[PDB]
């Protein structure tokens, strides 16, 4: 094995000296033995005179000039395959849940080239989620990226957990959840909640892998965690031909970590203090999430907007890769609508006749126009009453009230909290169900029959119970 | 020697560059011929950059420098209670040596994903506005933020004064030991803070850690970490500690001084690219441990001073995103009479209900609403206004007035609930805006005189049966008419 | 150990490799590293050579051997590149074998001077009613497409390319227009989908794609527009005509700023280097209409620039405005309302395109430009009095606005455009409901195709409207309007 010596320690930056022409490649992982476990360094530059500059994946208090440094021969590698499910993993691929070692069959490097141009799928296609609002109004692209917007108190984690559940039951695909700069308090909460919900089952089979790069880890760790999570997700695509979900919370935090690393390496910052490699850093991550001939990785990414400035370099660069957005809003939950998805704000590039068919598009567009006219008329309703409305208008407003409530849906994962059995509605059913409403075939049906149900048959069923 | 010793190459601006010390550790403490100490932050190819703990007038080129073999640490344990120490845990109060249970490193890994448990026990601040609207749990990080002179310290201090209610008892699981970290403040200010805790018999369960404005920059940078170790002794031993970092703004500024003088690369506002990591390393150490690990707790109230209300500046951005919520103070409210000057619309507790006494939660739920609706219609406060909006104005003004609270006068939960109950349910609407203050006083003493049984049930059971509710309703209706 | 033809890597970092030796190397020469990665000799100093990598730093190590190539950074050029997708160095990336090259041109070629040029006078027919009528484009012109994220920028260029199917299947070489699409900084999946669109419309056979996507190293992004321009220039130099879309220069300039900051060139406005204007200016000057002496070829450029918040006053946007010959500004507010193309008529201009506009369009689009940009100012002041004269221009404007809406992938023949504009400008649509304007077009063209096919042919073949033909247009319209 190749051996180096530490020559310099400055915070999270460490410099290592190796022997003549024995230097490890940039992005190789190096290892120092510590009384606790191991400090991993990633090679950033070749400084000349047989010295490499590295970024530490952990603290460097205690390092001594001259300490022995091992070259692992490759990039940081992570265990991959089915053995990662229900396990919590850190950036260097170690288990951090005290459940022993991940007896995986392979480890793969976290740095890998994106699928070739020729390897790309030639048509955008929909990933069916089983969630009505999403599938109808802002459908996810298969192998695409979706911006998830909304903070706490909007049932965000339940939304994530239903996608995990639905993709596994509908498409037989696993998920990887990556906390980038995650609050430790919230990883502990997320893990305890995944077990309560069933998406993780210690005694049985889990559906999701957890990879966490905590806020209190050094910039190099927080910048690479996304790639660690991504590699586990990629293996399911390439090796097992699945449609995989990859959750990144928060992608902004991956950006800031990259800013911090860059700054630490002495690079001159670009506009607004970001790293000069802002766009390529983003592309080296995002380009890997895509559809190949074997399968697909689809990524749902929580996006923070600095200062609410959408023109800020971080969101502007992120947004270039997004294909859809799911907007979770307090205004929707205050109305009692779950999932609390804003039906107007949520937008998808794939809402097009070319991709989803003419019917799907026409149905979706009419629904949006209905809710839009409803929104505008809210003001004159609040003071003048419903008497000041034309025949065509008072009917669409009545219909809007129903459409709005029909966009809600019980989730299978939330059954433990609610007692209400959950529904997974198929895309074909969602299109037909709403189409039938828009033409006026369920106008005689009371508004409460559309609340928290699945397909159109669930509406007819409930209406018969609520009358008799 | 060249391995355990060094010669000074150069010295200036609190930095000394030293040759040798070949076997030294990153962040190891060192000792100069003259008696001054410092730590080795930069280990470079042929030299070591050491930041000094004292004046550099004491160091000269050529002078010998010795290792100590020790990463920076501090004495810890209950021996520290009621003591005032510097950043290294030296007594500065003239009260003799400190008895330590052991010694702990300044830099310690935060508890991981696994050994924690959801925040679920209150830190009762005693402040109506906070406990009702921005409830703090044990093991949470709640930042106190706002411009100079808006009452940030007062919120922390009131929270510390309040803990007597339980620290005077014998049940240790209810106790809250307090750690106050003075960073960059002037000595007399700290001296006065100490005199204040003393007058409210609150020192006896408090520890003051002081790295004041004239002390070297490395001491100001260390003091939060040192203090956290002091607080972690409580957490690690099935007890509960609260730590106030007053303030993290000035700590950042000390770290920036060392970083620039060691010639590390500057970024936004000339902060080094690990200033985020500085504060996140510090604040994730606040936690609520699992049963396996003794259920002990550390709760952090970090302070950040904004400039002209700018939460987008670099340091406020950092800390805001690290903590679990913000208590936001504002000058405009302060001048209005609203004190503590908490901007309710902008304050949050990410933990929320879980950290609230059920009794308070049963009345606070609708308080949040009535205030939200009040802020929307605020402008309508100037002749032709309909039924509903005139009402929202009547409650809003009175609920706002109930939340006014004098300094150094934290209130028990059982004193809090009857006041908010009265307000929220409308029993105050008939009373004129200027009399709400005298109402509070008289109503509490009337309840202590005639309905002490209800107060006692609130305190002991922490909840409100339908029987209690109706009793309260009767006691409130009774007093209003009188 | 030729240290004249050969180098040893001294240090590698930040996409620069510092190399010892290479003593006979030319400035801007291509080199080849042990691993296969290529670089460009940027600065030659006493003792060492600084080399910019066209790949990842991973691929280069201290002490490795570097080889000269003897060529300044260059690319394959010629007709054989048609229907091919390639990377920035001209390497094929579509799996279709080696490139059939006529020869090789350098990446940085100096633009033709004052003498070899001649005024633009030949149309680039986009097939877009709003563009062809109001902001016409000449062969050899440079027309900026600018606007916010997701406003239809690529769609304008792509519709222009699909339209050329009209002449490119024909025999006459002067009428043909070959297309070069340059993807800079885009997602691979976007580009592969765009190529699939071109194949689906049979348009791939006459175009060349050049791709430096979002994960590729910054110098290949910086580079792609220049090598694409040389691929464009071949047609220009050989008496033919190419169109080149740079999608987009915003992302190029972001890539160049990455090298510049890593090389430590001083940051200026928004942290770009002093020479970011020059980056675009030398590139866009290569698009030209050549004289009869130089063979009459032309290269037309449609660069794309992305604004932030519809701000055209910003550095990169204004640099490019001060290079090109006009802009098509796409407005987010129009795009949201469903007006697509979302052309903001008052902010769009073709500086030299009028002389090249097909005469028939020119005639029926008299003043339309001035009028529309004026209607919008009468519209804004409408939201005080129901004035008689202004209510009519409000009725025309709405009709004309509706008339200029056009579906994607649906480019129209000039003969199909003229009668629609005629019916609008002359007021024949004034009595028709707003919601049926779309229905009018499809029905009117069917009518003209089935009945008055003789008129359509004449417009196509002559490109002008004689008094006789204008009067025949008036009959055909009025009869249909009636029924
Ligand atoms: N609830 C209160 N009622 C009345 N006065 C108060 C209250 N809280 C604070 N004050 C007074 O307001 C002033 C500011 O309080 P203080 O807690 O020092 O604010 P601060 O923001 O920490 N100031 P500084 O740290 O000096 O920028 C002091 O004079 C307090 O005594
Ligand atoms: N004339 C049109 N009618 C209807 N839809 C259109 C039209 N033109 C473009 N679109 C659609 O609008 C969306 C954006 O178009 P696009 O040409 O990608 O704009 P862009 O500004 O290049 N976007 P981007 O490159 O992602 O910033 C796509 O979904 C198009 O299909
Ligand atoms: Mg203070
Ligand atoms: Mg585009």
């Amino acid at each position: 094995p190749i051996t180096g010596k530490v020559t310099a320690v400055i915070g999270a930056i460490v410099d290592v000296h190796f022997e003549q022409s024995e230097l490890p490649a940039i992005l190789n992982a190096l290892e120092i033995k510590t009384p606790q476990g191991k400090l991993v360094l990633e090679v950033a530059q070749h400084l000349g005179e047989n010295t490499v500059r590295t970024i530490a994946m952990d603290g460097t208090e205690g390092l001594v000039r001259g300490e022995k440094v091992l070259d692992t021969g490759g990039p940081i590698s992570v265990p991959v395959g089915r053995e990662t499910l229900g396990r919590i993993i850190n950036v260097i691929g170690e288990p951090i849940d005290e459940r022993g070692p991940i007896k995986s069959k392979l480890r793969k490097p976290i740095h890998a080239d994106p699928p070739s141009f020729a390897e790309q799928s030639t048509s955008a296609e929909i990933l069916e989620t089983g969630i009505k609002v999403v599938d109808l109004l802002a459908p996810y692209a298969r192998g695409g990226k979706i911006g998830l917007f909304g903070g706490a108190g909007v049932g965000k984690t339940v939304f994530i957990q239903e996608l995990i559940n639905n993709i596994a039951k509908a498409h037989g695909g696993f998920s990887v959840f990556t906390g980038v700069g995650e609050r430790t308090r919230e990883g502990n909460d997320l893990y305890r909640e995944m077990k309560e919900t069933g998406v993780i089952n210690l005694e049985g089979e889990s559906k999701v892998a957890l990879v966490f790069g905590q806020m209190n880890e050094p910039p190099g760790a927080r910048a690479r965690v996304a790639l660690t999570g991504l590699t586990i997700a990629e293996y399911f695509r390439d090796e097992e031909g699945q449609d995989v979900l990859l959750f990144i919370d928060n992608i902004f935090r991956f950006t800031q970590a990259g800013s911090e690393v860059s700054a630490l390496l002495g690079r001159i910052p670009s506009a607004v203090g970001y790293q000069p490699t802002l766009a390529t850093d983003m592309g080296l991550l995002q380009e890997r999430i895509t559809t190949t001939k074997k399968g697909s990785v689809t990524s749902v990414q929580a996006v923070y907007v600095p200062a609410d400035d959408l023109t800020d370099p971080a969101p502007a660069t992120t947004f270039a890769h997004l294909d859809a957005t799911t907007v979770l809003s307090r205004g929707i939950s205050e109305l009692g609508i779950y999932p609390a998805v804003d039906p107007l704000d949520s937008k998808s590039r794939l809402l097009d006749a070319a991709v989803v068919g003419q019917e799907h598009y026409d149905v979706a567009s009419k629904v949006q126009e209905t809710l839009q006219t409803y929104k505008s008329l809210q003001d004159i309703i609040a003071i003048l009453g419903m008497d000041e409305l034309s025949e065509q208008d008072k009917l669409t407003v009545e219909r809007a009230r129903k459409i709005q409530r029909f966009l809600s849906q019980p989730f299978a994962v939330a059954e433990v909290f609610t007692g209400i059995p959950g529904k997974l509605v198929r895309l074909k059913d969602t299109v037909a169900s709403f189409k039938a409403v828009l033409e006026g075939k369920y106008d005689n049906i009371p508004e409460h029959a559309f609340y928290m149900v699945g397909g159109i048959e669930d509406v007819v069923a409930k209406a018969e119970k609520l009358a008799a | 020697n060249l391995n355990e010793t060094g010669r000074v190459l150069a010295v200036g601006d609190g930095i000394a560059r030293v040759f040798g010390l070949n076997n030294i550790q990153a962040e190891e403490l060192v000792e100069f011929s003259s008696g001054v100490k410092g730590m080795a932050l930069n280990l470079e190819p042929g030299q070591v950059g050491i930041v000094l703990f004292g004046s550099d007038r004491l160091v000269k080129e050529g002078e010998l420098v010795k290792r100590t073999g020790n990463i920076v640490d501090v004495p810890v344990g209950p021996g520290l209670l009621g003591r005032v120490v510097d950043a290294l845990g030296n007594p500065i109060d003239g009260k003799g040596p400190i008895d330590a249970a052991g010694r702990s490193r300044a830099q310690v890994k935060a508890p991981g994903i696994l050994p924690r448990r959801s925040v679920h026990e209150p830190v009762q601040t005693g402040l109506k506005a906070v406990d009702a609207l921005v409830p703090i749990g044990r093991g949470q990080r709640e930042l106190i933020i706002g411009d100079r002179q808006t009452g940030k310290t007062a919120v922390a201090l009131d929270t510390i004064l309040n803990q007597k209610r339980w620290n005077n008892g014998s049940d240790e699981s209810k106790k809250l030991y307090c750690v106050y970290v003075a960073v960059g403040q002037k000595r007399s200010t700290v001296a006065q803070l100490v005199q204040t805790l003393e007058q409210h018999d609150a020192m006896k369960y408090s520890i003051i850690v002081a790295a004041t404005a004239s002390e070297a920059a490395p001491l100001q940078y260390l003091a939060p970490f040192t203090a956290a170790s002091i607080g972690e002794w409580f957490r690690d031993n099935g007890k509960h500690a609260l730590i106030v970092y007053d303030d993290l703004s000035k700590q950042a500024v000390a770290y920036r001084q060392l970083s620039l003088l060691l010639r590390r690369p500057p970024g936004r506002e000339a902060y080094p690219g690990d200033v985020f990591y500085l504060h996140s390393r510090l604040l994730e150490r606040a936690a609520k441990l699992s049963e396996k690990e003794g259920s002990g707790s550390l709760t952090a109230l970090p302070v950040i001073e904004t400039q002209g209300g700018d939460v987008s500046a670099y340091i406020p951005t950092n800390v805001i995103s690290i903590t679990d919520g913000q208590i936001f103070l504002e000058a405009e409210l302060f001048y209005k009479g609203i004190r503590p000057a908490i901007n309710v619309g902008l304050s949050v507790s990410r933990v929320g209900s879980a950290a609230q006494v059920k009794a308070l939660k049963q009345v606070a739920g609708s308080l949040k609403l009535f205030l939200a609706q009040y802020r929307e219609v605020a402008a309508f406060a100037q002749s032709d206004l309909d039924a509903s909006t005139k009402q929202t104005l009547v409650r809003g003004e009175r609920l706002t007035q109930l939340l006014k609270q004098n300094q150094y006068s934290p209130l028990a939960t059982e004193e809090q609930v009857p006041l908010i109950y009265a307000g929220v349910n409308g029993h105050l609407d008939g009373i004129e805006l200027s009399r709400i203050g005298e109402f509070e006083s008289s109503f509490l003493s009337y309840l202590k005189s005639n309905h002490n049984e209800l107060l006692t049930e609130i305190r002991e059971k922490g909840e409100l049966s339908k029987e209690l509710l109706a009793s309260l309703k009767s006691a409130t209706e009774s007093f209003v008419a009188t």
